[PDB]
């Protein structure tokens, strides 16, 4: 079902996914750090506007990410 | 289509549209019909003369 289709080491990319009573909450940030070492979290505060809200009543226990390969 | 067996009570506003078969007995049906393995989905045959 493709109910939903929207068209809108120097970048940072926060999301947060939260399944409750059948919906999906997405809250996200960017923001545009520079940092040598990428080993660990930078050290700060930043707050997750939210973004997405979902009624897919779907039931979620594993998530898996996706990567471009060339 | 009627479901009436299930493992567990579902989450408000959910949906399940899986129609496998339940192992109504302890025997596991490991994807075969029979007794003790009774299709979920039952119609009512709904008819005016009710
Ligand atoms: C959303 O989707 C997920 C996954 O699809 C569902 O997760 C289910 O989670 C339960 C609990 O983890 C799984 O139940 C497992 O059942 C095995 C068989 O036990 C049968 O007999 C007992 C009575 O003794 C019944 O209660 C049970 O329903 C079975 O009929 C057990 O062997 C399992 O135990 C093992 O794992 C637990 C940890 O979970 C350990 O503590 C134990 O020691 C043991 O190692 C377990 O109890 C069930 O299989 C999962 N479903 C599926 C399809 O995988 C969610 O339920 C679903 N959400 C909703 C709302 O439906």
């Amino acid at each position: 079902n493709c109910t939903f289709e929207y068209v809108s080491f120097k970048n940072l990319r926060e999301f947060v996914f939260k399944n409750i009573d059948g919906y999906f909450k997405i809250y996200s940030k960017h923001t545009p750090i520079i940092v040598r070492e990428p080993e660990d979290l930078p050290q700060g505060f930043s707050a997750l506007e939210p973004l997405v809200d979902l009624p897919i009543g779907i039931n979620i226990t594993r998530f898996q990410t996706l990567l471009a390969l060339h | 289509l009627y479901r009436l067996f299930r493992k567990s009570n579902l989450k408000p506003f959910e949906r399940d549209i899986s129609t496998e078969i339940y192992q109504a007995g302890n025997k596991p049906c490991n994807g075969v019909a029979g007794f003790n393995c009774y299709f979920p989905l039952r119609s009512y045959s709904f008819r005016p003369t009710y």
